[PDB]
RNA sequence: AUGGUAGGAUAGUGGCCUACCAUGGUUUCAACGGGUAACGGGGAAUAAGGGUUCGAUUCCGGAGAGGGAGCCUGAGAAACGG
């Protein structure tokens, strides 16, 4: 923190990754010393929470090596004291700078932490990595993180984060609760698996790997897992960290959530079986946890059916949510996940007990259709676009400490068909049509057009027999639009309009491009089509869209121009 | 100006074709007397694009990524040629001693450039002109170049593949090469496999920090009328697929998961397949375009149909495609420059930010 | 940029490069013109003052002889397969002279059937022209420089011609 | 090395008395040219010529290295650093690229 | 580097260049190598009708037009008239 003062790098990019026993509170006190003593102004306080900067305040100036801490009887707790840090007319910085002059901020606003000059962000690998990009700019940052511990994330999404990288960096590994080295310590993490060795491993790293063509993906029984074997020891291991390198938070009972759980059960995927050894444990390519959903045997998937519409015989019928489904955390080029992806669609289209488990010897249960509830990433909408889950639930409200929404998709993997999900998908368009910029403001545009080919795609399934949207009448168009507005149309097809004038009929033509009437009519479903979309459907500037479009020329109101003539000529 | 598609509903623009002229080819000459003796409504809505014209043009064509220029090599005298799309015309024209069979540049706006010839001369041209001549032990056919590992090689049928390692200032690593077919050199970009076209379809691959070979590969037509030489590989930029193209119209789409077989298609006349190029960088990703000598056909590597196909009047052997666009250039044996875009394959870039406009409505 | 003058060699004895001149005007070594089939591409070059060099950057006919009966006639290229001072100027197809080049005579054989008027076999020739009257692809060399000539010419190979080339052919 | 007796140009246990002795073979062909006059002498240029060449082994030299048409193991000096090399440009960690050339994607 | 043949290029012979061959060529009669304000040589040139052998006449050793690189027209030219 001296050598960073002493430094005129303006891009201070100080990281801290620490793992248990770090003393947060001593090391950001220590942190907003130094920068007490050789800054500028102040230090932003950054946390995506209320934790301990209090603390860490309370052991800036204050706050020896006996810490003394409290919940809510602490001198920094209680407002209505002197904590002998009363600044007055003076060059004083830890007078100054104090509790009266907490700099709090949250991580989430970016334009004014950009403005600031010194910041302080802890727990920034649970932030989002466009919004750690957007915090730790070419500002005099410091960041603080925690590694492989309770609800934190693992080294993957550090080295994701070194790889957003790529600066100033140190570790900690010693505890400083208790000391390093501690057997019962050891023991418990052990126990609860909370060492990770993902990366460790030396033939479960990257996409580096056997083709996904000979693909093992057989079973394991779960008393199996649990069963305190070495072999199976190493295994579980081995997917435990393979199920929290790819998840960004890790609950600690989650291990024990899903061991536990009897409607809940795992396939794991293996790479190509040398039958020259056959007896040495291989690592796994891929580990895909699901579980049932009806009136069986936890229904998470039922219940946003049910809140989505009345559908008793969805909400009977056999379902499969697919709680984690990843390959190894560099194998994301490999692809064997959609060749996993793949083989369980297959699976469902067709001393102790034995170890591994066949996955031809196993009988699976009548399932009506399968599905999963995955964030709203461009990569798991990629994944989900390679697979056939189609989504149709989407959360309004975004979860909070994820920072992004919740869509939950199905897909219909059995013989049987029912059709009412070709029924909600086009229920699930018109609602995430009326969605875009009613709460959907802030979105990527293009993963809108990838959601509404999502859509589209569902649309021309399966079960399409008496589903087909028809045409716009004549009498439809007279409501749909004035005489007036298409004589303004004409003027826009004169080309005299400006983008305002054509912006206000924009609207209803919106909906219109949307629907299948001017889609049966013409298709413009280039990159001017999402132009179009994000200015009409996502209510966005045409400022807003050059900027998400990259071309910032006056093209992106000549594409619009093009889409509105065309829309003429559809007359 | 025109509207000429594949019958596909996929609107190709072609812009200075062999069917429009130079609306401005001799002012004083020509163009002022007969501004007068020609009206010329048509050829006052003739629309020349970045006002050059290249006779001859070239057997090579290229786009440097980033500074937005075009490289081209002239062959009514040997010429190269500097163009900028930020300032739309000829940046620069010199002559060279022979005619440059291939090329390959420096990463960077045409800094510093690597030229192959008929005679076995490699050209490093710098900013200045004609820095250094260099002799290479076989002719030259084919060279390439990794800014990983600071190292060019060249080969042209024979046995000896000469990694012109430039660090320290000299050649190394002869590879040993297998019946003297190296007629095509391909890159894998992230990861440096080689790739060699061989006479008998076969394809090397070396790792060239170990300076050793891995595999060998075979190409085997169903139909399979005569033994054919591949003669372009072609890797993409997602270390994942592999492509190569022979002289009886056949590309290959090599997925690498241990596969004997790929995605197969001819061309209708079979003549050669010479370059082969992915639009990963633009979106609707699979599509891929191979061109022959009289034909360019973008199609989908996944579907395997048929997505467009530009048609031209004179036969051409390069393709360039600047990233990001919708936009491609040639090398026709011919005094126009064919040059087409496809709004529908993707937007036109910042200096045609116009040529989206003009042509979308007419 | 190429040199053609004499004092850039070394000695008899191999002199050390006296460095006397740099290149003029009268020296110009010029490129390579190397050509290709194609459609007909004629350029221009003034050299001396007067003298009119017509480069051949493209050619698809030639004039080329037969010398039992001496005539001949346009007949439309197809593409060359030996060259004697060369290997890669056949792969690139590039026409110079003395180069052993493929063409369809259909009209020498009209020629024959209207001085004749007796088909092939399908006052006389030897046998081994025969072989290819049927494939219809013709052997012919290349008589005259087309880089300065502007044109092509050449003649069918005649009796030994044929014995001592496919000899160098295989 | 073992200090019983670099420069090879001058070596004083290595007997080459070459240097009057190719001026005595140029003192053979003086007098074998003079003394070839009426038919034929002893040996005019045969085993005296030969006999310099072969012990230069004829030229020590290659007609491809001669042309550039064999490869020179030598630095250019021009082209020392201009491409100048470059940090790991290798986007995955290169041993499990060791995998993908251990065991290949083709084999 | 020396030749052979072929090709390209040249206004043109040409290893000038390239291809493929054969290995050779110049020398004690000195090949290669160290000295020269070679403002010194050249009948280059009348003479000096006696200034000893010359007082005087001229050719003379090159590159360049701020610097590398390429192009351009003219029976003239890699132009300081682009």
């Amino acid at each position: 923190f001296i050598d960073a003062i002493s430094e005129k790098t303006l891009n201070f990019t100080v990281a801290l990754t620490a793992g248990r026993g770090r003393g947060k509170s001593a090391a950001l006190g220590i942190s907003i010393a130094a920068a007490v003593s050789h800054g500028y102004s102040n230090i932003f306080v950054t946390s995506p929470s209320p934790e301990n900067l209090k603390t860490l305040f309370e052991f800036i100036f204050k706050g020896f090596d006996a810490l003394g801490y409290q919940e809510h009887i602490d001198y920094d707790i209680i407002q209505s004291t002197n904590p002998d840090f009363n600044k007055a007319i003076v060059r004083v910085d830890i007078k100054r700078d104090h509790r009266q002059t907490i700099q709090y901020i949250v991580p989430q606003d970016h334009q004014v932490l950009g403005q600031a000059e010194l910041v302080v962000i802890d727990e920034a690998a649970a932030i989002p990595l466009p919004i750690v990009k957007n915090l730790l700019g070419p500002y005099l940052v410091f960041m603080a993180s925690t590694i492989n511990g309770y609800e934190g994330t693992g080294r993957s999404l550090s080295l994701k984060l070194i790889q957003q990288l790529r600066l100033r960096e140190i570790s900690l590994d010693e505890p400083i609760r208790y000391a390093p080295g501690d057997p019962i310590e050891k023991w418990l993490n052990k126990l609860l698996c909370l060492d990770v060795t993902l990366i460790k491993n030396p033939r479960f790293a990257t996409r580096g790997t056997p083709h996904p063509s000979q693909c093992n993906l057989f079973v394991v029984n779960r008393d199996t897992l649990f069963s305190y074997h070495p072999v199976s020891e190493n295994f579980l291991e081995k997917m435990m960290a393979l199920y929290v390198s790819s998840h960004y938070k890790n609950s600690p009972n989650d291990l024990q959530l899903m061991s536990d759980a009897p409607a809940h059960k795992l396939f794991v995927l293996l790479p190509p079986i040398d039958p020259k050894d056959g007896g040495r444990i291989p690592d796994p390519l891929c580990v895909i946890q699901i579980a049932l959903e009806g009136e069986i045997s936890g229904d998470l998937i039922p219940w946003l059916i049910s809140q989505q519409f009345q559908d008793e015989e969805f909400a009977s019928l056999s379902g499969a949510r697919i709680v984690r489904i990843a390959t190894n955390p560099e194998y994301a080029s490999m692809g064997y996940g959609s060749r996993a992806i793949e083989l369980l669609r297959d699976y469902f289209e067709g001393t102790l007990p034995p170890l591994l488990l066949k996955l031809s010897e196993q009988p699976p249960h009548y399932l009506h259709y399968l599905g999963v509830s995955y964030g709203l990433t461009q990569s798991l909408h990629k994944f989900w676009k390679n697979n056939s889950f189609v989504p149709v639930y989407l959360r309004q409200t975004a979860n909070d400490l994820t920072g992004e929404h919740t869509c939950v998709m199905l897909n219909v993997l059995e013989g049987r068909e029912s059709n009412w999900l070709v029924e909600f998908a086009k229920d699930f368009r018109k609602r995430f049509l009326s969605l875009l910029s009613y709460d959907f403001h802030k979105f990527t545009a293009v993963q809108a057009l990838s959601v509404i080919e999502s859509s589209k795609k569902a649309q021309d399934l399966s079960d399409d027999e008496k589903h087909d949207n028809k045409e716009l009448t004549r009498t439809h168009l007279d409501d749909i639009f004035s005489p007036f507005d298409l004589k303004r149309l004409d003027s826009y097809s004169n080309n005299l309009l400006d983008y305002h004038v054509i912006g206000d009929m924009i609207p209803m033509l919106a909906l219109l491009y949307f629907g299948d009437k001017m889609g049966d009519s013409v298709k413009l479903s280039s990159v001017q089509s999402a132009i179009l979309l994000a200015i009409g459907l996502q209510r966005k500037n045409i400022d807003t869209i050059a900027k998400e479009l990259n071309l910032p020329s006056n093209q992106t109101i000549a594409m619009f121009a093009k889409i509105m003539r065309k829309m003429s000529q559809y007359f | 100006v025109l509207k000429s598609t594949s019958a596909n509903d996929v609107s190709v623009y072609q812009v200075s074709g062999t069917n429009v002229s130079r609306s401005l080819p001799d002012w004083i000459a020509k163009k002022r007397k007969r501004q007068l003796k020609n009206d010329l409504e048509y050829q006052n809505r003739v629309e020349l694009i970045q006002d050059f014209e290249f006779s001859e043009a070239s057997n090579k064509i290229k786009v440097s990524r980033d500074g937005q220029y075009c490289m081209a090599t002239g062959t009514y005298k040997p010429q190269i040629h500097v163009y900028d799309f930020a300032n739309l015309s000829l940046k620069f024209d010199r002559h060279t001693d022979a005619e440059n069979v291939d090329f390959t540049i420096l990463s960077d706006d045409w800094t510093k450039s690597v030229h192959l010839q008929n005679d076995r001369s490699i050209q490093f041209q710098n900013k200045g002109g004609l820095h250094y001549t260099t002799r290479i032990p076989k002719f030259g056919r084919s060279l390439v170049y990794n800014k990983v590992n600071c190292d060019l090689y060249v080969g042209a049928s024979g046995n000896e593949l000469y990694r012109l390692n430039l660090e320290k200032g000299r050649f190394l690593n002869p590879f040993k090469l297998d019946t003297e077919g190296v007629n095509h050199v391909s890159i894998n970009e992230v990861n440096g496999l080689l790739a060699a076209g061989t006479e008998t379809n076969v394809v090397e691959f070396w790792d060239p920090r170990s300076r050793s070979r891995v595999s060998k590969l075979y190409l085997e037509n169903n139909i399979d009328n005569r033994p054919f030489q591949v003669t372009t590989t072609s890797f993409r930029n997602d270390g994942l697929t592999f492509a190569c193209g022979t002289s009886n119209g056949y590309s290959y789409i090599y997925d690498l998961r241990t596969s004997e077989p790929s995605i197969i298609k001819d061309q209708g006349y079979g003549f050669d397949i010479k370059k082969i190029i992915w639009l990963d960088n633009v979106g609707t990703e699979n599509k891929i375009v191979t061109c022959d000598k009289r034909i360019a056909k973008i199609w989908d590597r996944l579907d395997g149909k048929a997505y467009a196909s530009m048609e031209p009047s004179v036969d051409i052997n390069d393709i360039e495609h600047v990233p990001g666009t919708g936009m491609f250039f040639t090398a026709n044996e011919s005094i126009p420059m064919h040059t087409y875009y496809i709004p529908s394959l993707g937007p036109s870039p910042r200096w045609c930010s116009f040529l989206d406009s003009i042509t979308e409505e007419l | 940029g190429i040199s053609r003058d004499s004092r850039h060699k070394r000695s008899a004895t191999g002199a050390k490069r006296a460095q006397f001149r740099k290149k003029r005007k009268f020296e110009l070594g010029r490129q390579p013109a190397n050509t290709k089939i194609g459609a007909k591409r004629i350029h221009s070059v003034r050299t001396r003052g007067g003298n009119k060099k017509y480069r051949a950057l493209r050619i698809e006919t030639g004039n080329f002889s037969w010398a039992s009966e001496g005539i001949s006639k346009k007949t439309r290229i197809a593409g060359v397969v030996y060259h004697p001072s060369n290997n890669e100027l056949v792969r690139t197809n590039t026409l110079t002279k003395a180069a052993i080049v493929q063409i369809d005579a259909t009209p020498f054989r009209q020629w024959f059937e209207a001085h004749y008027g007796q088909t092939l076999g399908k006052a006389k020739i030897e046998s081994s022209v025969e072989s290819q009257f049927s494939a219809g692809r013709l052997y012919a060399c290349i008589s005259s420089r087309p880089g300065q000539s502007g044109r092509c010419d050449g003649y069918i190979l005649e009796g030994e011609e044929l014995a001592f080339y496919l000899r160098r052919l295989t | 090395a073992n200090g019983r007796l670099i420069d090879i140009t001058e070596n004083p246990y290595v007997f080459d008395d070459e240097d009057f002795y190719r001026v005595l073979l140029n003192d053979l062909i003086d007098k074998k040219i003079s003394n070839a006059h009426n038919s034929e002498s002893a040996a005019i240029t045969i085993t005296s010529t030969n006999a310099r060449s072969n012990n230069k082994l004829k030229k020590n030299i290659d007609t491809k290295a001669s042309k550039g048409r064999k490869l020179n193991y030598s630095v250019q000096d021009p082209i020392a650093n201009y491409e100048a090399p470059i940090t790991s440009g290798y986007k995955w960690s290169d041993d499990q690229i060791d995998e993908f050339f251990a065991g290949l994607l083709g084999q």
